[PDB]
């Protein structure tokens, strides 16, 4: 729910809405939601960060046929 | 250049007196045509043979004789007047000395370049039977127009009636892909390697098809917004196969009424 | 020669043509306008950035700001000034991008691809069977002989 | 090509291919100085006395060394500098027609200002400038990226030369051969 | 039509019906119909029949048997489709309007089970016209695709 809400969304931001632990729990757990391919997202920990990778546009591929 | 159209009635009756001649390998048949020259369109309405004699271990002794020309000229004034002699055809694969002088012969009582062609018995390959040949003065060399086959309404159907979907014509582009390939192959091994013939001219105009897995590699990136269209094809097709349900669930109250009736 | 120049025509040499011959230029009694010199440089220069301008987009296809700058002879306020112009008038059209200064062709999008660039396709397919296909018997008649 | 026309002595032979000489200097038209090669003109001349000129620009063409062929003419083909620009387009018009089917094998169409500037021995700047006189000509189609530093041009003119070009048409045609099975079998088969 | 004089035919000639496809005229109608029996003269007894030797059994099927498409392969292909461009993607679209159009109107009789406007032959008038609309949009899709496919890179 939160990242489709925000596609570049600090590291902070998410453990102030849903009262997380802290910045080194959430860091693992939004780890576990890209694994099967549901939120197709990248974490930048350098950044601070976290980046939808999802552009839509996905009529060009061969997922249609 | 300019075009040949030639009706299907003209190459079949160009093979009967061959046959009916008991005309074997040795001997050849030549004969002569008619239409109109004059337009872009060369149309060969009506052909006539001739007495051709040959030798076949001597290429210049041929025996054509003018009178039976005159007189078959003569004599097509009473039938057709608006046919004209635009040229003149002849048998066999082979082209030797006695085809290739006497093409200046039928050049006197020809207004137009006569149009060559090789009527082929066997039928060997591909289509087209008979090829069209035109000669230049300036160096000699037979070239071949876009000869096509074409006909009236009631001469098309008419073959029709004596003679008588999706995977079918997709048969004949395979067909077609081979005949890409052995063209190619088989004439580039014999300009190369053993036998070079003097060559350089003919070079020109094959890699002329080569630069436009044939054609172009750098629109590959274009060429998925070129594939759109196909795959906009399969978004109305979807529902297009859905749209056989529609019938297939109106059918479906056929049967069941006829269980109410049983 | 200037008229068909204006194709190859960079405007590299433009203010030495018309300063080492003057004819009906610079220098002259019969159809002479401005007051002495200065309509002479002004409205030649607007035409031969036109004729220029034009052919450009038909041979550079992307083209920096920076370098077209020096190619029409102006400044990046005064090269948008002749390019709406044209635009404006129905000349021709092209990409002009202030912000990274980056002029491209922007090829139109009313192709719509397989609808028109794969029509041109026919010849080159057609050119193939036609001609190899008449050139059988020419094979055989110079390796015959 | 026509042997019995014109009918001259050997004299008269190198006086008429000084002629044919001269006149393909001035313009890069009708293939290059390489089509008298094949033609019964070079090899009906000698290789000294300045007649050596149409064999001097065939691998010049290549080396792209003005310097070679300057010193071995006259004060009054040099004194044009026509004769310069035309010389270093026939340079360019090898190059510009490696983009479809000359050296690469899959037929990709691409050039950089970089590969043109080592083969015409002129600077970034100036080869912008001069792509762009080949185009105005009637050379070949197409246009160039200066902001990616591309060069995008098909392939119309043909030339003389063969043999690089020979392998290829049938190595195009090996992907035909690996065509023939899936698609003729599958077919059959419905 | 053939004619054959049949000269005195009143009795004890000889006999016609016997070869090939006699006793014809049934009713008053005959060919024309004003013929009916006596067609010519004491009843020709038309009859006609064609026939190919082996050199015309290969001629036929190698130029004409529907329409000509041989001589040449891909052309065929590709020029029904380049002078269809800008037809085809309208005539996808035409046609789709007028596919459903003729399911919004003779189809809405037959709804329920029981009887509401009364449909007879209109539920098979949209069967008929649209089951050869849908399989033309198969062929199309499939010769759309199949000659931008095959290769040629």
């Amino acid at each position: 729910i939160i990242s489709l809400t925000y596609k570049k969304i600090s590291l902070r931001d998410i453990c102030l809405k849903l009262n997380l632990d802290s910045e080194q729990t959430v860091e693992y757990m939004v780890s576990r939601a890209i694994r099967d391919g549901v939120i197709e997202a990248k974490i930048n920990h350098e950044d601070g960060f976290i980046e939808t990778t999802e552009l839509l546009n996905i009529y060009d591929s061969e997922d249609p046929q | 250049h300019e075009k040949v159209t030639i009706a299907p009635l003209v190459l079949l009756s160009a093979l009967d007196h061959y046959e009916r001649t008991q005309t074997k390998e040795n001997k050849r048949c030549v004969g002569v045509i008619l239409g109109d020259a004059n337009s872009s369109t060369i149309r060969v309405t009506n052909s006539f043979a001739l007495p051709f004699e040959e030798d076949e271990k001597n290429s210049d002794v041929w025996f054509l004789d003018h009178n039976y020309i005159e007189n078959m000229n003569e004599m097509c004034k009473k039938i057709n007047a608006k046919e004209k002699l635009i040229g003149w055809y002849h048998s066999g694969p082979k082209l030797r000395a006695s085809d290739l002088k006497i093409n200046e012969l039928f050049k006197k009582y020809t207004q137009n370049n006569p149009l060559l062609l090789i009527v082929d018995v066997k039928q060997q390959g591909v289509g087209l039977p008979t090829d069209a040949y035109v000669a230049i003065e300036q160096e000699k060399t037979f070239l071949h127009l876009p000869c096509t086959i074409e006909a009236e309404e009631a001469e098309e159907i008419g073959v029709e009636h004596l003679l008588r979907i999706r995977l079918t014509n997709q048969l004949k582009s395979l067909k077609g892909l081979q005949s890409k390939l052995k063209d190619v192959v088989e004439y580039l091994d014999k300009v190369i390697n053993k036998e070079l013939p003097i060559n350089h001219t003919i070079l020109g105009k094959l890699q002329d098809v080569f630069n436009l897995n044939n054609l172009q590699k750098a629109l590959t990136v274009k060429t998925n917004d070129e594939l759109m269209v196909i795959y906009i094809s399969n978004l109305v097709r979807s529902i297009i196969a859905f749209d056989d349900l529609i019938e297939n669930k109106i059918q479906n109250k056929k049967i069941q009424e006829q269980r109410v009736k049983d | 020669s200037l008229v068909k120049l204006f194709t190859t025509n960079e405007l590299m040499r433009w203010p030495i043509v018309q300063k080492t011959y003057e004819p009906v230029l610079n220098e002259d009694d019969l159809a002479f306008g401005g007051e002495a010199n200065k309509h002479h440089w002004e409205d030649l220069q607007k035409r031969v950035i036109e004729h220029n301008l034009r052919v450009i987009s038909e041979y550079y296809s992307r083209i920096t700001l920076l370098r077209l700058n020096e190619l029409l002879d102006l400044t990046e306020s005064q090269t948008e000034t002749y390019i709406s112009d044209l635009v404006n008038q129905g000349i021709i059209y092209a990409k002009v991008n202030r912000p990274a200064k980056i002029v491209n062709f922007e090829k139109p999008k009313n192709s719509s691809q397989l609808l028109n660039e794969w029509s041109h396709n026919v010849d080159e397919l057609l050119e193939h069977i036609e001609t190899i296909g008449h050139l059988i018997t020419k094979e055989e008649i110079m390796h015959g002989l | 090509t026509l042997e019995p026309s014109t009918s001259i002595t050997l004299a008269e032979r190198q006086q008429l291919a000084y002629d044919l000489s001269i006149s393909a200097l001035l313009g890069d038209k009708i293939y290059n100085f390489g089509e008298l090669l094949h033609h019964p003109i070079m090899e009906t001349i000698v290789n000294d006395s300045n007649y050596d000129w149409l064999f001097q620009l065939l691998n010049a063409l290549t080396v792209g060394d003005f310097d070679k062929f300057d010193s071995l003419i006259k004060v009054q083909i040099s004194k044009i500098p026509i004769l310069a620009q035309h010389e270093s387009f026939l340079r360019q018009k090898i190059c510009l027609m490696t983009l479809i089917e000359t050296v690469f094998v899959k037929n990709i169409r691409m050039l950089s200002f970089e590969d043109i500037s080592k083969a015409t021995h002129l600077p970034k700047d100036n080869v912008e400038h001069l792509v762009m006189r080949a185009i105005s000509l009637g050379l070949l189609k197409g246009s160039i990226d200066q902001v990616n530093e591309l060069v995008t041009i098909s392939w119309v003119q043909p030339r003389i030369i063969s043999g690089d070009q020979i392998t290829k048409m049938k190595d195009r045609l090996v992907e035909w051969n690996d065509q023939v099975e899936k698609l003729g079998k599958k077919m059959e088969a419905r | 039509d053939a004619f054959r004089l049949i000269d005195t035919g009143a009795l004890i000639n000889n006999l016609e019906p016997r070869q090939t496809t006699s006793n014809t005229g049934l009713l008053n109608k005959a060919n024309i119909q004003a013929l009916i029996h006596g067609l010519n003269r004491h009843y020709y007894s038309l009859n006609i029949d064609y026939h190919k030797t082996a050199k015309e059994t290969k001629m036929l099927m190698n130029l004409h048997k529907e329409q000509w498409q041989s001589g040449l392969k891909m052309y065929d292909y590709e020029e029904k489709e380049e002078s269809n461009l800008a037809a085809t993607k309208s005539m996808v679209k035409i046609a789709e309007q007028y596919s459903k159009r003729i399911e919004e109107e003779k189809e809405l009789t037959e709804e329920e089970l029981k009887t509401r406007y009364v449909g007879r032959q209109d539920p098979k008038k949209h069967l008929s016209e649209t089951a050869d609309e849908t399989l033309e949009n198969n062929i199309v899709s499939v010769l759309t695709a199949g000659v931008n496919s095959v290769a040629i890179k």
